């Protein structure tokens, strides 16, 4: 890839995941070298060698994966070479990634390479956007930052013992064992206030307690309240369909509601929950740009719509119209979709279930099934008002869900095109002035004729 | 073939019949494997309830294989595609990979290991399902997900006791003094005593209290610097799930009291008396101790056009079927009437309607008492209780009314009194579709009228045109159409 | 007299029941737990429980004698009380809290407190009695946090006496982690008791610990189950100050969401600097001077009634002195209050510039209008709060000379808050006041000249109609034509 | 002069006075409870105390000085701010804040710096000057955290102090928990005092415990009590912090929610892949530039004349360049750019089609347009920003050919942000201006070539007459075809 997209590609989220290492080695083992004495003249080349990787892990950044990195300008993606780096040198990345490259044998002179921090920023929206359900993940990165915030406590709880000298008193490290994970247990028991560490006794091991006893409770608190909007963020929507769920009962249970309409009402709120996991879509419809939700709307149902033979002719626009206008309702099983005498309005187009048509003698006879995709009661749509009546009984099989467009709404589609407006009634006036006026004169005339005729002879 | 339906209460009992020996792996397969006391003891009474746990276990996956889904809107009972569903999820893998009889491997290791059994815990799904549908299932879903939430805590505690015990013999009992003692003491050898001071160890570390002997080996440190900072994620996870639950449950007080403190701010903003005022705490007083703060257009907006149909004819069919106009009129219009309908809330005191006002609306009594008073309001005529009506003729707008859409009566609301009100643009949009229906009430409203005594142009400008326009087009073309008979006559001769 | 549940008498009886209930919750376990703290004060509790006992007679009699809402109104008959009252469950709660146990003190002995614990059951009244102070006290937070506190102190208190209870069952001295020998001189008084019980319950119920550790299994297993009851505890503490919290600055929340869109807006959209800096101050302004919220979705959430009350009290008078409605019928002013809009302005503002199209009619409420030249430094007139202008604009009045242009330019001084009437807004509640249209109209066309300002289309129709039947009787007659030569052809041939 | 207490000015008064009362609310109880402290830097301490009442005094000044809004105006009248200052509480608070209780010095002597906590009174406007920084800095949250600290810091101290006096009733070194005895040389310390007793308070006050158990009957008391009130602040800070992360988070939390949304719309509605990645794609951009909030909701809590202003200022010029737009009245443009509706679209998005109806003017913003040749591979022109079409079917223009419908395909290259007028809109605008729409169709008129009821009946009377001479002609030409066949029969 000559040009590399920011965004969507895998290979760069791997290389910024490399960055991101890079960092969190330098991040985590500047204050464990500054603190501890573990970089000896023996192992000191180990470390000069990984920090070497480091900062050429941080030269291939700045200069040859971030200048291929394709930008927007006015919402248009740029490609050319030159471009991407004028937007990379003007932006201010490369100032931060500059201010690291600067080199300025002390583990504290290697400080700013911590100012490369932006790169695990874009690492955390890139792993928030490519997988879903991402509160895991950010829980887990609160727990980095905490284990982050308790290794630097770890490291100045050391830096503290080596100042007052190692096992001088109680308080300070004593300098038996790892010398690593001693300190990490202060610090564990310290920055989260757990307790149970030898008392402070000199003004300065008491000075250190103290704050870092403040620093552990607001870093609990940070923790804690991490947690909580996680668990608040991830149940939201359960919260919400419970709430609403509860406020139906509630209403029903005040007005008398009978069991049977309280259970249908309960079983369409769990069914609806659990297959389209919200309550509504036009309310995530209206939120959508006009053009996203008027492209969704034909990749759902275009071609079903112009499979209809009643509005072939007619106006894109106006299909189009009528696939904004469309809205699902749920049918339960055993439920009436038309019923046989009532008021047709409504022209159903089966998105999912199955619908039967019902007939015969006496009724519970299924006449035709129609499955997902096929529309009926097209021609209600156009009536005058009051002269469409459902000839036969329909019923929904299962749990169907019927994309609804009634009268009302396509009448206020046909006011806005006249063409496809008179198309319509023509074919409503071809299913079922002039020539009537000749045809009255001329039988008239005959009428008026043969009473002449009659009284002459 | 018996299809067991997944939303009935066949499969909710049977999701606790398999909840119960899964509880039990996840609990006791861990306690056996590291208090090997436990599992010596009572090795029949373990053996016993393995076997019925792997019986149970295998009934589960014949439900699996019974268990019917939701195709297309239908429940399916094709047996080879019910098994067919079953195998191609990863459950199927997961109950295969729980009912291994790994229990074999005792012959080969001896009845001291039953971590053998730890496949078994592999059907926590279906413990994980249990606990959610008796989530959506429970009239107390706060108080289940505190139990819930609790017992997850306690299972987790009961596993890093479990876990502390077998790190303590690993390093051995009594070694130091953070492991646990040695079990030779007649005190601290009682299994009882060895598995609750691991419990009292594993509750201090998992919920960050501490005050337990402080480790001594540096794979001590690294135990306890592990299990302190899972005790922090415990923590931090049930301080936060309760704190969720608590804002959830008071949400709507908290919706409430900030739609309260609005409505006092914009009523000291525009510097509204204070007797208005205090009528407006007392109807929030009423609203909120009444609990009728919901909205039923709000409640209700979700629902579909069938079942909020179903609802609203449950609640106003027989009242409005007993005005006297919509008597008569068709099922689908009363449907339509009724949910065109409008609650209205009054207080004591107030008024409805005063003689003169415009009568647009035709009020529904459904709890509370209206009187009609006079123009004084200290007398009162007649008191309409719940199920009453008035105002029917002002919506059916009759040409040759005396009052002309306007109140003739002032009706005054006892007490709290809950109205729905039908508009007349509703009326007349549901009489849209039913001209016949709307005719007949026209009709009808006549007759009340007149048995009470209170009864006594661009549009054909451009017709007129456009019919000339289309006779023309029609006289061209018969003209031209006769033309072809004079043509015809012409070279006939 | 029957007791309004509502009212000021019925709160400060829930006080007065309150403080028995919360004397037994306590006191009653802290007698039973500690011995001596009966023993010691026996004739004050007995004074105390008896008392309690007729407070508690009284909330029965007040329980019959307590109205509630039916049919909108307050139900005032005795033996309806009485029947409602008995139905609830409160009324066996009652009857258990009341059942004369106080006779066990001659069987079991003076020093078993415990027969009290049935008065326990009144806890309804406590709870019931915080609700109403919830919603009725100006300080909800702080009482909130009072009540927590309170609910805390209690549950920490019974904590304490289990503990003491638990120790005295054990047996005080036999091990560290019981309270110690009461024979000693210090831990023997009962100050001391109940000092140190409330120090051990505060440790443990607050997830701090530093106890003495538990020696026999039964103590590890209270310790355990009484440190995760602790953090319940405390995590419903940190979650109920937490939903505190977030209730107190979800408007500053909400506000600053608000603030930050329309900075996200301004720098999206490149607007001016200066243009920035306004926006910024007048949101400022809106906080500082509590003017948030907008007045529409404030009113929406009042009732239709209510929200009517609350917009003639507060429009009505400054209507009335308009001139052209100064003579107008009362339900016509009550629609146009309803129609006004709110406008508010920034010092520095025009309302209307000379040649803008003039539509609507402002009102100042509050606020200075200036009436500015061309250069704007020139004052003509200052128009103060109850002052209008644009009120002919809004009458479509034929032969104006000034047609529906601005003849002045408006400018506001300081932070003008206005209401306008829009010319739509006036023709949609004159559609239903022809004649006060029609005398509107007049008046206006009056003003005008004071102040110097100022069916033969369906008779064509029927000759349309006969038109179109002589035209086509010309083409049935070319038919007939066209028939008779065509037989003639076919006769000649 | 008069000071704005919007201003500037009020702020850094405000801050000038926010120094004293810290200084009092911290240090009088520091030295009331420490003997030591007010012992030793006694001429500090006064000077120190002389200078804060002297800035009560500039404060009470600056509250006469202090003006009001009344009647949306500032009131400047001396009279007036005085006596709104005098029946104010706060002047009363003031007064108490500022009795010479330091007279009280001379009789209990030097040792007794608790006569001044009547200056704690000033702590309405210490917390009228921490809501004047929380709303007005540019980091709500860092200060609002930081706010939080101060005040956990005050009360710790406080308790700290607190916990030293009672050690000092009791007893130094009586027994274990009081602080021990300050003959001690190292305990003696005044900063190990204040250290040990600001650490002590923060361990009991926040829910740590560590400190050596009470002894003494009240030291369990206070013990107790202190623990009750360190639940009540550690649960605080917790409330505090999680509210903020709600509220640094929501904006992220609500377009989460719209992507799981949409995401599930799409996976329950059998969208193709591909429209669910443009979906994903589109989303992803308007969140990574600020543009995934919708305008209307932005705009609307402003009120009408502040969005007038900001929608003139981002749209008159831009509107002004149409060119027929040219040359139109002020009002007209400033109601032209109220009806503009924002559009945005997607790469390979079809503005509009050839055949479609035209009924509104599409001004481009942020975006690049092209017009393609039906197939979408090669494009005749590319509309870069500020260019516009639809400007002439927007006019209802007789005699227009191709007039109603769109000529050209408009298909949008990137992600292109658009403002469309309806027709609707423009003829809404153009009710109230006559002239200007009658100008507006002769501009069209010219850009394309490069009394009613009685008029109306009027027109269908010579219609009539026109329909009379075609009747007489017809029966005129009826008897002669009659008289035709005659003369053949």
């Amino acid at each position: 890839p000559q040009s590399i997209d920011p965004l969507t590609n895998l290979m760069y989220v791997l290389w910024l995941f490399f960055v991101v290492m890079a960092w969190n080695w330098n991040c985590w083992l500047i204050p464990v070298r500054w603190a501890f004495p573990y970089q000896t003249p023996d192992n000191i080349h180990h470390w000069l060698l990984m920090d070497y990787l480091c900062d050429l892990i941080y030269f291939l950044d700045i200069t040859v994966f971030q200048t291929r990195l394709q930008f927007v300008r006015g919402g248009d993606i740029i490609t050319d070479k030159k471009d991407m780096r004028n937007n990379y040198l003007k932006s201010r990345r490369f100032k931060m990634d500059l201010l690291s490259l600067l080199p300025l044998v002390n583990p504290l002179l290697r400080l700013p390479r911590c100012l490369k921090y932006m790169a695990f920023f874009e690492f955390n929206s890139r792993l928030e956007s490519i997988l879903s359900k991402a509160y895991v993940y950010r829980v887990i990165r609160t727990t980095a930052y905490l284990l982050y915030s308790l290794h630097l406590n770890s490291c100045l709880y050391y830096w503290a013992s080596a100042y007052q000298g190692l096992g001088s008193t109680h308080w300070v490290y004593d300098g038996v064992g790892n010398s690593y994970i001693r300190c990490y247990y202060f610090a564990v028991k310290t920055l989260i206030t757990i307790g149970g560490l030898p008392d402070p006794k000199t003004l300065f091991e008491i000075v250190f307690q103290l704050l870092n006893y403040f620093t552990g409770v607001f870093a609990f608190s940070v923790m804690i309240g991490q947690m909580r909007d996680v668990v608040g963020a991830a149940t939201a929507g359960q919260t919400y369909y419970r709430s609403c769920m509860d406020s139906t009962v509630k209403y029903m249970n005040f007005y008398k509601i009978p069991k049977s309409v309280q259970n249908r009402v309960k079983t369409w709120y769990e069914y609806t929950w659990h297959s389209q996991g919200m309550l509504d879509e036009s309310e995530l419809m209206v939120q959508l740009p006009d053009k996203m939700r008027l492209d969704l709307a034909i990749d759902v149902n275009y071609n079903i719509v112009s499979k209809v033979a009643l509005f072939q002719g007619c106006d894109r626009q106006m299909i189009f119209d009528m696939l904004k206008r469309l809205r699902s309702v749920v049918y339960l099983p055993n439920d009436y979709v038309c019923k046989k005498g009532e008021i047709g309005r409504e022209m159903y187009i089966i998105q999912a279930g199955q619908v039967q048509v019902l007939g015969g003698p006496d009724g519970k006879s299924v006449l035709v099934t129609l499955k997902a995709g096929s529309v009926f009661g097209e021609i209600s749509l156009l009536a005058v008002g009051g002269g469409n009546r459902r000839t036969a009984n329909v019923v929904a099989h299962g749990f169907t869900n019927l994309f609804i467009l009634d009268k009302k709404d396509l009448n206020e589609i046909l006011v806005h095109y006249p063409e496809s407006q008179k198309l319509l009634r023509k074919k409503a006036r071809r299913m079922l002035p002039k020539l009537f006026n000749a045809a009255l004169a001329m039988t008239g005339k005959m009428g008026g004729k043969g009473a002449k005729g009659g009284k002459l002879a | 073939v018996v299809v067991i339906d997944p939303s009935g209460n066949t499969y909710y009992n049977w999701l606790f019949c398999i909840t119960l020996p899964v509880m039990y792996n996840w609990t006791m397969v861990i306690a056996r494997a590291c208090f090997d006391e436990l599992q010596s003891d009572y090795l029949e009474y373990w053996l016993i309830l393995d076997y019925v746990s792997d019986i149970v276990y295998l009934i589960d996956m014949f439900v699996r294989t019974r268990t019917g889904y939701l195709e297309q809107g239908l429940l399916v009972k094709e047996e080879l595609k019910l098994i067919n569903k079953y195998k191609s999820n990863l459950q199927f893998k997961l109950d295969v990979l729980s009912l291994i009889p790994t229990d074999l491997l005792y012959f080969k290791l001896g009845w001291n290991y039953p971590e053998i059994r730890l496949n078994r815990l592999l059907r926590f799904s279906r413990m994980f399902e249990f606990f959610q549908r008796t989530e959506t299932r429970t009239n107390y879903p706060n108080i289940f997900r505190i139990s819930n939430l609790v017992m997850y805590i306690v299972i987790i505690i009961h596993w890093n006791a479990c876990v502390f015990y077998s790190i303590s013999k690993a390093i051995g009992f009594g070694n130091d003094t953070w492991v646990y003692p040695d079990i030779n003491d007649p005190e601290f050898g009682r299994l009882a005593r060895k598995y609750v001071y691991s419990l009292y160890w594993s509750t201090l570390t998992l919920t960050t209290i501490g005050e337990t002997p402080p480790p001594v080996r540096d794979s001590e440190y690294v135990f306890v610097v592990v299990d302190f900072l899972i005790g922090v994620l415990i923590f931090a996870t049930i301080v936060g799930n309760i704190g969720s639950m608590i804002s959830n449950m008071n949400a709507a007080r908290a919706e409430f009291q900030a739609r309260i403190d609005a409505i006092k701010q914009y009523m000291h903003f525009r510097n509204v008396s204070k007797d208005m005022e205090k009528r407006v705490i007392k109807w929030f007083d009423y609203l909120w101790t009444n609990k009728k703060t919901v909205d039923e257009k709000e409640v209700l907006k979700y629902l579909p056009d069938k079942l909020r149909a179903e609802i609203a004819i449950n609640v106003h069919l027989d009242t409005l079927k007993k005005v006297r106009i919509f008597a008569d009129c068709e099922a689908g219009l009363l449907v339509e009437l009724v949910l065109k309908l409008q609650p209205q809330v009054y207080s004591p005191g107030d008024y409805i309607c005063k003689k003169g006002d415009i009568g647009r609306e035709m009020y529904i009594i459904k709890e509370g008492k209206l009187a009609v008073v006079a123009d004084d309001g200290v007398t009162q005529f007649v008191v309409l209780s719940d199920g009453s009506y008035f105002g029917e003729i002002s919506i059916l707008n009759i040409k040759g009314s005396k009052a002309g859409n306007r109140r003739t009566a002032n009706i005054k609301s006892i007490g709290y009194s809950d109205l729905f009100c039908l508009s007349k643009d509703d009326l007349m949009e549901a009489l849209t579709e039913y001209p016949d229906a709307k005719t007949m009430l026209e009709e009808k409203g006549k007759q009340i009228l007149m048995k009470d005594g209170l009864l006594d142009e661009k549009v054909t400008r451009m017709e007129g045109s456009v019919d000339l326009l289309q006779t023309r087009f029609a006289r061209i073309l018969a003209e031209y159409e006769s033309m072809q008979q004079k043509l015809k006559q012409r070279l006939t001769k």
